[PDB]
C-alpha cells in the first residue's frame, strides 16, 4: 500500500526519461553517468579546447589540450559529481519538505 | 501459460524494482547510510583507528601553513557564418538562505561594430570584493543582425581559456565567432510455485539493482534479505541458487503520524506548523526482537465510522453515556402495551429512564434509588400528578420484598414536603 | 507541480523510513524512537543519573522544548531508561510539565547550578525557570509563573548560552541585531525582572548563534547572517568593535560550537551546504570544510567524550557524524563512493527537519535528536564502527 | 370498490398543481444564483471518443489522475450496547377521572406481570416470562380510586390506622376506622417455584446442574444454594469460593470483600465485580493486520486483567443455525456460543471486542459466568498486554 | 540461463515504455 | 391525446474502454443561457462531456483514479455558496465518496463513512450544502460539506435488512424515501426541531476552536414502512409532489402514496400500514437489477430504460395516468441495457447511458 498508480506512472516516466538522457543500464552499467563531449570553441601558443556537455549545463565547460578523441564519451559514477549541481536529473531526488 | 498472469507478473515485479531503480541513484547521490558501518558488511572500509591514537588537533594548523608554504582587452574579429558585438561581465553569486535562485548580474561594458563573412579595454575591474560571493564570472558576447556565455572565472580565482586569438560558437534564442583575449550466483524467482523464469548472474557478487561491490556472499543475502524486503530470498548451494518470492504481507502504511491521512484532499501533509499525535516508545535493540508500547495508528469511531482526532481520544470515551435508541425502545414496548392507563406508562418510562441513567443492581441500594426519583424527578410527577400510580409502583417493588414500608413513608413524606 | 513532487518525495522518504525500520538491528547497539504529544525545537541531557544496584538500566533525564498551535505550551522536564552493558526493555515517561509563555526556541540548563534552565519566547522577554521550586504538574488555568524574567531585546531569536565559569553571566541573541548578555547572580530574590546588564551590537544582519568561550570567560564568539563570524572580548569597553571579525562562509550562518577539551579549535555549520572548522590562534586560514549535507544546517555540538568527533544536522533530514582523525586519509575507491573518509555516520531514521539535537556528558557515543514531526529519537552507534 | 378513480385523478391534479407552484418557486429561488461554467486545460495517457453517427469527429483528450485515499475494510450497520438482548376490564388510571374501585389482585395484574426481579425495570429484553404470583406473597365521601388505594394500603399494613392516615394525608385515622368498619363480609438459570416442598430431585435446579440464588423462592435454610465468598482480599484466586464454579461475586450475600459499597468511585478491593459495576476498559475500533477490522487497548493491563465483556442477540441454537446459514452468503460469522439453551448472535448489535480475529497463537481469552443467573461472557487477559496491541481470542 | 539477471530489470523497468533498451 | 413529442437521435456517442456505465446526471444548478454540461461515468472512468444543437458533444474533462478495482455508480452536481463554484460529488466501490472541483481539477474533499459500496447520491434541493449518501451497508448518510463532517445515519434496527438501492429528497427537501433489496420503501424526515437543531450545530461546527467530537444524532426509528408494494427488489424510488412512484423487477411503475386518499402526508404515523395504489404504468423487459428512471426539473414527464435499448417516455401534465399516452423510441443500434437517463433544466435534451459503453442523445423538434 501507499504507492499507487498516480506516484508510480510518473516515477516510470521520469526513469525513462533519464536513462534516454544518461544511457545509465546500455551503457553505464547501472551506476554510471555516460555524457558526450561537444565542440563548444577553442583557443591557439599551445592550443586548447573548451567542450559543454551533452545532457545538461551541470557540469562545467571543461578544458583540454590536444585527449580530444578520448573524452568523446566519459563516463562517471553519480557520486563522483558535485554535491551543488547534482539534483537537475530529477528534481525529487532531494527537496527541501516545508519549502519555508 | 498464458498473457494474462504473464503481465500480472510483469507488473508485480515491475513496480518494487522501479521503486528501487529509483532508489539506487538516490542513495547513490544522497546516501540513508553508510555501507561501511554496517556490522555484517565492513569489507568495504579499508582503514582502522589507528591514527586516532596519535591525534591532536592543536597541531593541525601548522599543516595547512606548511600548505600555505588584470588588463583585460578584449578585441574581437570578423565572425564566421554566411555585425556588430557587445561584451558582458556575468556575476554568478552563491544561493542565499531566503532566494532559490542564484544571484544573477549581467554589467555589460559596450557595443563595437565587427564585420562579418574593435575592442575593449577592463583595467582590473573583476568587482569580486574578495568577500566570499562571487561563485562564477563569465563573459558574455551578446551579437543581434547568437549569444553564448563562457565561464572565465574559476573555482579557485584560476583562468580556463588562454589568451591570443580564439574563437567561440554561439546559439541564437559552422556559426561562430573570434576574438583575441589578453591578460555465479542466479536469481530463480517463483510466483503460484511456478518457474517463471531462471537466469544467471553476470558479476559475482555486484547487486542487481543496487549495485555496491561487496566481496562476500553472507552480507549480499543479509542486504538482499534487510534491504529490498518486498522479495523473500532463500539460498542453497547448488550451482549459486536463489529463490525469489513476492512478500504479501507488508507493512505498508504511512509509518508516522497517521492522521493527516484522512485530512480533506488525498494524503496530505501537515509539515508547515505543528500537529499533535498520540505517544509511543519503538525499541528494537537493547543489547545485540521489538518492543512498541503506546499507540500509533489511526482509530474510526463505532457507530459513525468517521476518522477519530488524536486530541480527543480519552476525554468523550464513547460507548459509555447509553444510547437513546434503547430509551426510545423501551418507550415504544410499553407504549406498544394494550391493557395499560396513561400515568402507569408515564411512571413506567419515568422508572426505566431512572435505572437506566443510574445502574442498580444492588437490593439494599434500592432504598436509596426511590429517594433519587424524588429528588430527581418529582418536580416532573407534580407536572403531570403521577404520585398516585408513584405510591402504587413502590408498593408493587415493596411485595417482592426489596424495600422497607417507613422507608416508603419517608420518601412520600420528602416528596409531599416539597411539593407544598 | 510542487505538491505532487512533495507528495511522492513523501512516499519516498516514507519508504526510506522503512527500509531504515528493516536495517537499523546491525548498526546500533541502543535505538529508541519515541513520539511526543506536540513536537520539539529543544533538546538536551542533563548531567544527573541514577543507577538502582538491583536492576539493569540506569535513568538519564532531558529538558525540552515545544511548539504548538491554538494550545498551551509546556516545556517538560522528561526521564528516559538506558540499558548500561546488558539485556529489551525501557521506556519513556514525563516528570515535570510547566506552563510556557507562547512558544520555545531554545533552552539551556546551567552547567553550575542544573536546575536552573534559561528559556527564549517569541517575544522578546527571554525568562528562566527553577523547577525545585515548582511544582511537579502544570496549572490549568494556564498563567504562567516565570521565575526570573529577562529582557533588552526587541524580537525573538535562537541563541541562548550559559557561561560555565562564571554563575549568572548568560548571553542570547536576537533578529533585531542585538545581543544581550545578563548577569542573574547580583539581582535580590525579590527582583524577578532584570534589566540589560550590556548589549552588544557590531553585526549588521540576523544574528543566529553566540556562544560564551570554555576555558576563557573574558570573550565569546558569535556567527550572524551577514556570512560573517565575529569573536567578541569582554575586557574591550566598546560593543561595537568586535576581537576578531571574519568572513567565514559564503552564505548565513547558522550554528557554532566550541570543543570541551581543547579551547583554541571551533567548528561552524552555515546555510552553503557546508560545516567549516577553524581555530582561535589564526581566524584568516580556512582549515577545512567538510561538504556532504546538501541543505541548511541548523546544529552542530562536539562530543564531551571525544575530542576529534563532530555533529551536524539541519533540514536534509539525514544527521551526520564526523572524524577529525580520519581526515585527509586515503581509502578504497568503494569506500569513497558512499562518502568521504571523515565521515563517520548518517543516521537517516527520521522523516522530517532534524530541529535540534544532543549529547549525553557521561555515557559513550549516544545522542538525542527531536524533529519537527513530534518525533524524539534516541540513539548509540556500534561499538565495531569506532572501535 | 372501484368508488376512488375520480378521487385519484383529483388527487392527481392537485398534486400537479403544488408541485408545479413548488417547481415555480424553486425556479424563482434558481434565478437568483450566478454560478461559473466549466473550462478545460489546454490538450501521460489518453481518452478518445468516437461517433457512431458520422459528421462528427474524434475527440481527444489528455487523461488527469485524482488523489488517491485510503481503503478501509468491509463493515456492515450496527448499533452499541452494553446488556444483552432477547428476541422470540380496562382498570383506568387511578389519577384519572373515570377511575372505578378494584381489587388489590387485579389493581396490580399488570404491574407485578411486568415486573421484573434480576433488573428492577418493566418488560426488559432477557427475561420473558415471569415466574409466578406467590413469589410476592407473605405472611365521609370515599371513590373507587380512594378504595383500591385504602385497599391495597390496608393489605400491606394489615389495619394500621395511623400509618394510612400518614401516608394519605387528606383522609384522617377516623374517617379510615370508620369505612374499614363497613368494608369485612450448561443450562440457563430459570427460578422454579416450589414453596411448600423442598429442593428435591424434581426442581429443575438440580436437573440443569446449577446451583440455586437468592431469586429462587425456595426455603432459605437450604443446601443448593450459593453462599457468596467470603474472602477480604480481592478474591482473584481458585481458593474463593465463588471462583471454583464459574459464578461471579454477589452484591449483597458477599459483604467480606466488600462489594457492597458505593458504586460511584472505581478503587475497590474486590477485583471480581466488574461485570456488575461495568470497569470495563477504554477499547477502540481500528482496522487489523490480520483480517478487516479489529480492536486495540488504550490502557496496559496484566495477566488475567479484565478487559470486556461480549454482548449480543440471545437466541435459540436452531435459530442461530439458520442465522449462520443467512450469513454464509455476507460470510461473517461473529457467533458465540453460550451454552446448550441459548447462544450469542453480535452481527447487528455487540461492542468493539467483536471485531477481534482468530489465529493460532492468541493473547486475550472469554469465559462464561453467571452474573444474578444471567450467563454473560468476560474477555480477559491471557498475557501481559501493551498497550495499542490486538487482541485475539478463538471462538 | 541464457537471460541474465540485468538484462531482465531493464527491460522490466521500462516496461514496455519506449526506452529501447536493447530488446 | 397524440403523442405531441418529436424526438430523434442526434448522437451516438461510444467510448474506447468497453465497461458499463452505471450513471448520469445534468448540472441543473448552473445558470440560464450558459453553455450546457453532463457527465457519465464508468468503473473507473468519469467523463464531462458538453452539448451544442447540432450534436457536436465536445468533451471538456475526464478524470480517472489511480485505484483501477474501482467500481464508480453513480455522479451528482452542485453549486458552492460562497465560492459559488461547481462541485461534483461521485463514489464507488471502494467505500469513498469524493467531491470534484472542475475549475481547479482537483480532489479538493473526500469522506469515508461507509464499509461497502455507494449506491447513490443526492443533495438537499434548498440549502445546498447537505449531501445524503445510499450505500449496500444497510444505512444512509448524511454529510455537511461546508463544515466538512457528519449530519445524521438514516438508518439502524429499524432500517432496510438488505442492500440499500436507492433514496431521493423531496421538491421542497422536508422528507426523504429510500427503498433496497428488503422490499421496504422507508420514510425519513428533516423537518423536525432534532434534525434542524442538529444541522444548525454542524454549521456551527469547527475543530480548532473547541476541543470536542461531533454529537451524531443517529435515527433508529423511521417514520413509515410497508413490506406490500412490492415482491422483488426495488431499484428506483422517487417524489412527485406529496405522492411516492416506485420501480421494481416486475416490469411496472407504482404511484402510491402512505395511508388513504384522504390522509395528509404530514401526519403519517410510524404505525401506519395501509396505503393506496393510486396508478400503474406498464412495460416490459427491466429484469436486471440496477435499473433507473428520470424526471426533469418542472417534472412534466418521466424517462425509463429497458434491458434491450428501447427506452420509453410517460408524460404527466395530462390527468388520467393510469391511460397517460406513453410513448416508445428505438433504434438499429441499441444492443445493450440501459441503465440511466436524464435530461436538462428543461425538456429540450434527453441523454442516456448503456452497457456497451455507449451514450445516446435525444432533442426535442
Ligand atoms: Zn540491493
Ligand atoms: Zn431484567
Ligand atoms: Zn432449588
Ligand atoms: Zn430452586
Ligand atoms: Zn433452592
Ligand atoms: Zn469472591
Ligand atoms: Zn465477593
Ligand atoms: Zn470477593
Amino acid at each position: 500500500d501507499f504507492f499507487d498508480a498516480q506516484t508510480l506512472d510518473a516515477i516510470r516516466h521520469r526513469a525513462i526519461c533519464f536513462n534516454l538522457s544518461a544511457h545509465i543500464e546500455s551503457l553505464g552499467k547501472g551506476h554510471s553517468v555516460v555524457f558526450h563531449s561537444t565542440v563548444i570553441a577553442k583557443r591557439k601558443g599551445k592550443i586548447k579546447l573548451l567542450l559543454h556537455w551533452m545532457p545538461e549545463d551541470i557540469l562545467p565547460d571543461v578544458w583540454v589540450n590536444e585527449e580530444r578523441h578520448q573524452l568523446k564519451t566519459k563516463v562517471v559514477h553519480l557520486s563522483k559529481l558535485p554535491k551543488d549541481t547534482a539534483l537537475l536529473l530529477d528534481p525529487n531526488i532531494y527537496r527541501t519538505m516545508p519549502q519555508k | 501459460h498464458v498473457q494474462a498472469d504473464h503481465e500480472l507478473f510483469l507488473q508485480a515485479f515491475e513496480k518494487p524494482t522501479q521503486i528501487y531503480r529509483f532508489l539506487r541513484t538516490r542513495n547513490l547521490i544522497a546516501p540513508i547510510f553508510l555501507h561501511r558501518t554496517l556490522t555484517y558488511m565492513s569489507h568495504r572500509n579499508s582503514r582502522t583507528n589507528i591514527k586516532r591514537k596519535t591525534f591532536k588537533v592543536d597541531d593541525m594548523l601548522s599543516k595547512v601553513e606548511k600548505m600555505k608554504g588584470a588588463h583585460l582587452q578584449l578585441t574581437f574579429t570578423g565572425f564566421f557564418h554566411k555585425v556588430t558585438l557587445e561584451v558582458l561581465l556575468v556575476k554568478v553569486c552563491h544561493k542565499k538562505r531566503k532566494d532559490v535562485s542564484c544571484p544573477i548580474r549581467q554589467v555589460p561594458t559596450g557595443k563595437k561594430q565587427v564585420p562579418l563573412n574593435s575592442l575593449a579595454v577592463s583595467s582590473n575591474e573583476f568587482e569580486p570584493s574578495n568577500s566570499h560571493m562571487v561563485k562564477s564570472y563569465s563573459l558574455l558576447f551578446r551579437v543581434t543582425r547568437f549569444v553564448a556565455q563562457m565561464t572565465v572565472f574559476d573555482k579557485n580565482r584560476r583562468l580556463q581559456l588562454l589568451d591570443g586569438e580564439y574563437e567561440v560558437a554561439m546559439q541564437e534564442m559552422g556559426p561562430t565567432l573570434q576574438f583575441t583575449l589578453r591578460w555465479r550466483i542466479f536469481y530463480q524467482f517463483l510466483y503460484n510455485n511456478n518457474t517463471r523464469q531462471q537466469t544467471e548472474a553476470r558479476d559475482d557478487l555486484h547487486c542487481p539493482w543496487c549495485t555496491l561491490n561487496c566481496r562476500k556472499l553472507y552480507s549480499l543475502l543479509k542486504h538482499l534479505k534487510l534491504c529490498h524486503s518486498r522479495f523473500i530470498f532463500n539460498y542453497v548451494y547448488h550451482p549459486a541458487r536463489i529463490d525469489v518470492s513476492i512478500n504479501e504481507c507488508y507493512d505498508g502504511s504511512y509509518a508516522g503520524n497517521p492522521q493527516d491521512i484522512h485530512r480533506q484532499p488525498g494524503f496530505a501533509f501537515s509539515r508547515n506548523g505543528p500537529v499533535k499525535r498520540t505517544p509511543i516508545t519503538h525499541i528494537l535493540v537493547c543489547r545485540p526482537r521489538t518492543y512498541s508500547s503506546g499507540h500509533n495508528r489511526l482509530y474510526f469511531h463505532s457507530d459513525t465510522c468517521l476518522p477519530l482526532r488524536p486530541q480527543e481520544m480519552e476525554v468523550d470515551s464513547e460507548d459509555e453515556k447509553d444510547p437513546e435508541w434503547l430509551r426510545e425502545k423501551t418507550i415504544t414496548q410499553i407504549e406498544e402495551f394494550s391493557d395499560v392507563n396513561e400515568g402507569e406508562k408515564e411512571v413506567m418510562k419515568l422508572w426505566n429512564l431512572h435505572v437506566m441513567k443510574h445502574g442498580f443492581i444492588a437490593d439494599n441500594q434500592m432504598n436509596h434509588a426511590c429517594m433519587l426519583f424524588v429528588e430527581n424527578y418529582g418536580q416532573k410527577i407534580i407536572k403531570k400528578n403521577l404520585c398516585r400510580n408513584f405510591m402504587l409502583h413502590l408498593v408493587s417493588m415493596h411485595d417482592f420484598n426489596l424495600i422497607s414500608i417507613m422507608s416508603i413513608d419517608k420518601a412520600v413524606t420528602k416528596l409531599r414536603e416539597m411539593q407544598q | 507541480e510542487a505538491a505532487f513532487d512533495d507528495a511522492v518525495e513523501e512516499r519516498v522518504i516514507n519508504e526510506e523510513y522503512k527500509i531504515w525500520k528493516k536495517n537499523t538491528p546491525f548498526l546500533y547497539d541502543l535505538v529508541m524512537t519515541h513520539a511526543l504529544e506536540w513536537p520539539s525545537l529543544t533538546a538536551q541531557w542533563l548531567p544527573d543519573v541514577t543507577r538502582p544496584e538491583g536492576k539493569d538500566f540506569s535513568i538519564h533525564r532531558l529538558v525540552l522544548g515545544t511548539h504548538t498551535s491554538d494550545e498551551q505550551n509546556h516545556l517538560v522536564i522528561a526521564s528516559v531508561q538506558l540499558p548500561n552493558d546488558d539485556a529489551v526493555s525501557g521506556k519513556i515517561e514525563i516528570e515535570i510539565k510547566i506552563n510556557h509563555e507562547g512558544e520555545v526556541n531554545r533552552a539551556r540548563y546551567m552547567p553550575q547550578n542544573p536546575c536552573i534552565i534559561a528559556t527564549k519566547t517569541p517575544s522578546s522577554d527571554v525568562l528562566v525557570f527553577d523547577y525545585t521550586k515548582h511544582p511537579s504538574k502544570p496549572d490549568p488555568s494556564g498563567e504562567c509563573n516565570p521565575d526570573l524574567r529577562l529582557r533588552g531585546h526587541q524580537k525573538e531569536g535562537y541563541g541562548l548560552s550559559w557561561n560555565p565559569n562564571l554563575s549568572g553571566h548568560l548571553l542570547s541573541a536576537s533578529d533585531d541585531h542585538t545581543i544581550c548578555l545578563w548577569d542573574i547572580s547580583a539581582v535580590p530574590k525579590e527582583g524577578k525582572v532584570v534589566d540589560a546588564k550590556t548589549i552588544f551590537t557590531g553585526h549588521t544582519a540576523v544574528v543566529e548563534d553566540v556562544s560564551w568561550h570554555l576555558l576563557h570567560e573574558s570573550l565569546f564568539g558569535s556567527v550572524a547572517d551577514d556570512q560573517k563570524l565575529m569573536i567578541w572580548d569582554t575586557r574591550s569597553n566598546n560593543t561595537s568593535k568586535p576581537s576578531h571579525s571574519v568572513d567565514a562562509h559564503t552564505a548565513e550562518v547558522n550554528c557554532l560550537s566550541f570543543n570541551p577539551y581543547s579551547e583554541f579549535i571551533l567548528a561552524t555549520g552555515s546555510a552553503d551546504k557546508t560545516v567549516a572548522l577553524w581555530d582561535l590562534r589564526n581566524l584568516k586560514l580556512k582549515l577545512h570544510s567538510f561538504e556532504s549535507h546538501k541543505d541548511e544546517i541548523f546544529q552542530v555540538q562536539w562530543s564531551p567524550h571525544n575530542e576529534t568527533i563532530l555533529a551536524s544536522s539541519g533540514t536534509d533530514r539525514r544527521l551526520n557524524v564526523w572524524d577529525l582523525s580520519k581526515i585527509g586519509e586515503e581509502q578504497s575507491p568503494e569506500d569513497a563512493e558512499d562518502g568521504p573518509p571523515e565521515l563517520l555516520f548518517i543516521h537517516g531514521g527520521h522523516t522530517a527537519k532534524i530541529s535540534d539535537f544532543s549529547w549525553n556528558p557521561n555515557e559513550p557515543w549516544v545522542i538525542c535528536s527531536v524533529s519537527e514531526d513530534n518525533i524524539m529519537q534516541v540513539w548509540q552507534m556500534a561499538e565495531n564502527i569506532y572501535n | 370498490r372501484l368508488q376512488a378513480n375520480m378521487g385519484a385523478k383529483a388527487l392527481y391534479v392537485a398534486n400537479f398543481a403544488k408541485v408545479q407552484e413548488k417547481t415555480q418557486i424553486l425556479n424563482e429561488e434558481w434565478k437568483k444564483l450566478r454560478v461559473q461554467p466549466v473550462q478545460s486545460m489546454k490538450p501521460l495517457k489518453k481518452c478518445t471518443i468516437e461517433s457512431i453517427f458520422p459528421g462528427f469527429a474524434s475527440q481527444h483528450m489528455l487523461m488527469r489522475s485524482l488523489n488517491t485515499v485510503a481503503l478501509v475494510p468491509i463493515m456492515y450497520s450496527w448499533s452499541p450496547l452494553q446488556q444483552n438482548f432477547m428476541v422470540e376490564q380496562c382498570t383506568p388510571n387511578i389519577d384519572g377521572p373515570n377511575a372505578k374501585s378494584v381489587q388489590r389482585e387485579q389493581s396490580l395484574h399488570s404491574f407485578h406481570t411486568l415486573f421484573c426481579r434480576r433488573c428492577f425495570k418493566y418488560d426488559c429484553f432477557l427475561h420473558p416470562f415471569h415466574a409466578t404470583p406467590n413469589v410476592y406473597k407473605r405472611k365521609v365521601e370515599w371513590t373507587g380510586a380512594e378504595e383500591s388505594l385504602f385497599r391495597v394500603f390496608h393489605g400491606t399494613y394489615f389495619n394500621n390506622f395511623c400509618s394510612i392516615a400518614r401516608l394519605l394525608g387528606t383522609k384522617t385515622c377516623k374517617q379510615v376506622f370508620q369505612f374499614a368498619v363497613k368494608e369485612s363480609l450448561v443450562y440457563n438459570y430459570q427460578p422454579c417455584d416450589h414453596p411448600d416442598r423442598p429442593c428435591d430431585s424434581t426442581c429443575p435446579c438440580i436437573m440443569t446442574q446449577n446451583f440455586c440464588e437468592k431469586f429462587c423462592q425456595c426455603n432459605p435454610d437450604c443446601q443448593n444454594r450459593f453462599p457468596g465468598c467470603r474472602c477480604k482480599t480481592q478474591c482473584n484466586t481458585k481458593q474463593c469460593p465463588c471462583y471454583l464454579a464459574v459464578r461471579e461475586c454477589d452484591p449483597d450475600l458477599c459483604l467480606t470483600c466488600g462489594a457492597s459499597e458505593h458504586w460511584d468511585c472505581k478503587v475497590v478491593s474486590c477485583k471480581n465485580c466488574s461485570i456488575q459495576r461495568g470497569l470495563k476498559k477504554h477499547l477502540l475500533l481500528a482496522p487489523s493486520d490480520v483480517a478487516g477490522w479489529g480492536t486495540f487497548i488504550k490502557e496496559s493491563v496484566q495477566k488475567n486483567e479484565f478487559i470486556s465483556e461480549y454482548c449480543g442477540e440471545l437466541i435459540s441454537q436452531d435459530e442461530a443455525d439458520r442465522r449462520g446459514k443467512v450469513y454464509d452468503k455476507y460470510m461473517s460469522s461473529f457467533l458465540f456460543n453460550l451454552n446448550n439453551d441459548f447462544v450469542v448472535d453480535a452481527t447487528r448489535k455487540g461492542n468493539k471486542i467483536r471485531f477481534a480475529n482468530h489465529s493460532v497463537n492468541p493473547n486475550c481469552y472469554a469465559k462464561v459466568v453467571m452474573v444474578n443467573g444471567d450467563h454473560r461472557i468476560g474477555i480477559f487477559a491471557k498475557r501481559a498486554i501493551q498497550a495499542g496491541e490486538e487482541l485475539f481470542f478463538d471462538y | 540461463r541464457k537471460p541474465k539477471t540485468e538484462d531482465f530489470l531493464t527491460f522490466l523497468c521500462l516496461r514496455g515504455s519506449p526506452a529501447l533498451p536493447n530488446s | 391525446k397524440k403523442c405531441k413529442y418529436s424526438f430523434k437521435c442526434v448522437n451516438s456517442l461510444k467510448e474506447d474502454h468497453n465497461q458499463p456505465l452505471f450513471g448520469v446526471q445534468f448540472n441543473w444548478h448552473s445558470k440560464e443561457g450558459d453553455p450546457l454540461v453532463f457527465a457519465t461515468v464508468g468503473s473507473n472512468r468519469v467523463t464531462l462531456y458538453e452539448c451544442h444543437s447540432q450534436g457536436e458533444i465536445r468533451l471538456l474533462q475526464s478524470y480517472v483514479d489511480a485505484d483501477a478495482d474501482e467500481n464508480f455508480y453513480t455522479c451528482a452536481w452542485t453549486y458552492d455558496s460562497n465560492t459559488s463554484h461547481p462541485l461534483l460529488a461521485v463514489a464507488g466501490s471502494r467505500g469513498i465518496i469524493r467531491i470534484i472541483n472542475p475549475i481547479t481539477m482537483q480532489c479538493i474533499k473526500h469522506y469515508v463513512g461507509h464499509g461497502n459500496a455507494i449506491n447513490e447520491l443526492k443533495f438537499h434541493p434548498r440549502d445546498p450544502n447537505l449531501l445524503l449518501s445510499v450505500s449496500k451497508d444497510h444505512a444512509l448518510r448524511l454529510w455537511n460539506i461546508q463544515t466538512d463532517t457528519l449530519v445524521a445515519i438514516f438508518g439502524g434496527v429499524e432500517g432496510h435488512r438488505d442492500e440499500v438501492l436507492s433514496a431521493d429528497y423531496d421538491l421542497l427537501g422536508e422528507k426523504i424515501m429510500s427503498c433496497g433489496m428488503d422490499h421496504s420503501l422507508k420514510l425519513w424526515r428533516i423537518n423536525s426541531k432534532r434534525m434542524m437543531n442538529a444541522i444548525k450545530e454542524s454549521y456551527d461546527y469547527n475543530p480548532n476552536k473547541t476541543n470536542r467530537p461531533f454529537i451524531s444524532q443517529k435515527i433508529h426509528f423511521p417514520d413509515f414502512s410497508t413490506r406490500d408494494i412490492h415482491r422483488n427488489y426495488v431499484d428506483c424510488v422517487r417524489w412527485l409532489g406529496d405522492l411516492i412512484l416506485s420501480k421494481s423487477c416486475e416490469n411496472a411503475i407504482v404511484c402510491w402514496k402512505p395511508g388513504k386518499m384522504e390522509d395528509d402526508i404530514d401526519k403519517i404515523k410510524p404505525s401506519e400500514s395501509n396505503v393506496t395504489i393510486l396508478g400503474r404504468f406498464d412495460y416490459s423487459q427491466c429484469d436486471i437489477w440496477y435499473m433507473r428512471f428520470s424526471m426533469d426539473f418542472w417534472q412534466k414527464m418521466l424517462a425509463l430504460g429497458n434491458q434491450v435499448g428501447k427506452l420509453y417516455v410517460w408524460d404527466l401534465e395530462v390527468e388520467d395516468p393510469h391511460k397517460a399516452k406513453c410513448t416508445t423510441l428505438t433504434h438499429h443500434k441499441c444492443g445493450a441495457a440501459i441503465r440511466q437517463t436524464s435530461f436538462s433544466r428543461d425538456s429540450s435534451i434527453l441523454i442516456a447511458v448503456c452497457d456497451d459503453a455507449s451514450i445516446w442523445r435525444w432533442d426535442r423538434l
